[PDB]
This record gives structure tokens, C-alpha cells and sequence, in this order.
């Protein structure tokens, strides 16, 4: 059905990172990433109707990072349930990179949290 | 105490059932996100038709309770925990910044789609 267009749309995102992370080996947290990302693939083949969207990252008076959203992406109809993964699955790979950055520059549980956001808004469960 | 992920999800609208039956609705939207921290903006409604406004800093202490400080346009201050009931029911019990002491049933509002009623137990 229309599901799978979008379970194909997630393993596509998700291969794009393991291409970046595996690239950027030169590092064992990085594999780490690479683990959790690899494993959430093997559950692909869900729609959410409402998706939370991240404008970017900013860090607090202190050593606090926060997730700023833009907002809560509600797609009444199919089609726009499409177009929300799309939206979303974008500022999801946009933040996923400012995240990489700021954690090599500055050197936390803020990548697993970012991983495990991912498994939640896809299969529904913290995992 | 509950995992903090069960607030974010859902439609971001909700109920507050009062002790003596006042029910007000929220209108919120979550604007930073930590692994520990939330943080939100929500708009009251009373039945009557009175809107209010708040910043509710949510977060889990060290033993995993969910802990909350709302800050409101009256000067008024609102500190608590927030148990879950079931995956739409969360039960808030705090104490207000005069002292006074308060219990509120925030539900959150289940779509047309499907089952309303949501015991979950
Ligand atoms: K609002």
C-alpha cells in the first residue's frame, strides 16, 4: 500500500547516513551512531499523522543543548501525510548534521536521545 | 514518574479536569526539547471563555519523577509532579505559589477516528 512508499522513504535517509558516518571514519562514538541506526532499519517494513519538526539546535547559557522545534506537523489527508515524512525526514537529516558538528567541536546523552526520538516517532515505543 | 516521551506525541491539545468537575482546555506547543529537559508554551481556556498563558518547564529529576514549574502573566507561580494514568491521562499534583495545594486530571483529546474513551488499564 501507500505505507511503503514511506517505509522505503525511511531506509533511504537511513542508508544516506550510514554512507556519512562510514565516510567520516578515520571515532568509536561514531560507531556507535552507526549501530543504533542500523539496527533501527531492520523494523522498517509506520505513519504517523502528527510529526514533530526541528528548526535546529542551540546551546543554553551553559553546556545544555536543546532541540528547538518549528512545529508539530499535522497531515489531514494521505497525500499530506506523504509530504510530512518528506518535511520531516529533511529537518530531521538537518539537525542529525549540526548535531555531529557541534559534538566534535565542543566533545553527554544527546545522540542517543536523538536516535531514540527516531525509533519513537516511527514505531511508537522509546526504544 | 513516567518516560517524558508520552507528553510530546499526540495532537497538542488537552483537558483539565479540576477537582470539583471545572473543566479548562490547553492549547500547547513544545518549543525546546532536552534528553532531560522540555520546555512548553500553553494557553488555558476556562469554560466561561477566559484564555490565560503559561511557560511550563518540564523535566525528570535524578529518580525518574516527572517534575514541572509553570510560570504564568498574573505573577503567579505553579510547581508539581505529574504522574501518568494511562497513555491520554496525566495526573498533576502540585502546590501553587500562595501555598495553596492542587490536584488536575490533564487529558489529552483522542481524534474522531477512533476509540475516545480511554481507560488503558
Ligand atoms: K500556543
Amino acid at each position: 500500500p501507500i505505507q511503503e512508499e514511506i517505509q522505503k522513504k525511511v531506509r533511504e535517509l537511513l542508508e544516506k547516513l550510514i554512507e556519512y558516518l562510514e565516510e567520516l571514519k578515520e571515532k568509536e562514538k561514531l560507531e556507535e551512531v552507526i549501530e543504533g541506526l542500523e539496527r533501527l532499519k531492520e523494523e522498517v517494513d509506520q505513519l504517523n499523522m502528527n510529526l514533530i519538526v526541528f528548526e535546529g539546535l542551540e546551546v543554553d547559557e551553559e553546556g545544555r543543548v536543546w532541540f528547538i522545534v518549528k512545529e508539530m506537523l499535522h497531515a489531514t489527508t494521505e497525500e499530506e501525510a506523504l509530504e510530512n515524512m518528506d518535511k520531516f525526514l529533511e529537518s530531521w537529516e538537518k539537525v542529525f548534521k549540526e548535531l555531529l558538528e557541534y559534538h566534535f567541536e565542543h566533545n553527554s546523552p544527546t545522540f542517543d536521545f536523538f536516535l531514540d526520538f527516531l525509533w519513537w516517532q516511527l514505531y511508537g515505543e522509546p526504544m | 514518574g513516567t518516560p517524558l516521551w508520552a507528553l510530546l506525541g499526540g495532537p497538542w491539545r488537552g483537558t483539565a479536569t479540576y477537582e470539583d468537575g471545572t473543566k479548562v482546555t490547553l492549547d500547547y506547543r513544545y518549543t525546546r526539547v532536552s534528553p532531560d529537559r522540555l520546555r512548553a508554551d500553553v494557553t488555558y481556556t476556562t469554560p466561561d471563555g477566559t484564555t490565560l498563558e503559561a511557560t511550563v518547564d518540564l523535566w525528570k529529576d535524578a529518580n525518574g519523577v516527572i517534575r514541572y514549574h509553570a510560570t504564568y502573566p498574573d505573577g503567579t507561580s505553579a510547581d508539581g509532579t505529574l504522574t501518568q494514568l494511562d497513555a491520554d491521562t496525566l495526573l498533576a499534583t502540585g502546590t501553587y505559589d500562595d501555598g495553596t495545594k492542587y490536584t488536575v486530571t490533564l487529558t489529552r483529546v483522542a481524534p474522531g477516528s477512533g476509540w475516545h474513551h480511554h481507560h488503558h488499564h
